[PDB]
């Protein structure tokens, strides 16, 4: 198609869809990355949130 | 969660009433008579007691 001084192959819907799925689940996993395991569990204290100053 | 329920069950085993009053310190029974001397004599202080009489 004439993209004006460019012409392109038409992308699969599944390509961008997979891009969305992958990036979203990546946001989930990334939410599980540099965030998780900071609220350390205790039966008594419960989840804990250590700080130089709370 | 199992740690939670476990701690719970701990509490349930332990929430039972103590069988009776429980031992602490009953050591060294107090004098009956120094008490009497304090009572009497400090209350008899500056008094003309004529013993008991018949």
């Amino acid at each position: 198609f004439v993209c004006n001084e460019n012409i392109y192959m038409a992308p699969n819907a599944y390509t961008l869809l997979a891009t969305r799925m992958l990036n979203a689940t990546y946001c989930f996993q990334k939410a599980l990355t540099k965030i998780e395991k900071f609220p350390q569990y205790n039966p008594q204290e419960g989840y804990t949130y250590p700080k130089l100053s709370n | 969660q199992l740690l939670d329920v476990s701690r719970q069950i701990k509490s349930y085993w332990l929430t039972n009433s103590l069988s009776t009053s429980f031992p602490t310190v009953d050591y060294s029974e107090p004098d009956l008579e120094k008490v009497k001397r304090t009572l009497t004599k400090l209350q008899n202080h500056l008094l003309e007691v004529s013993l008991i009489e018949p």
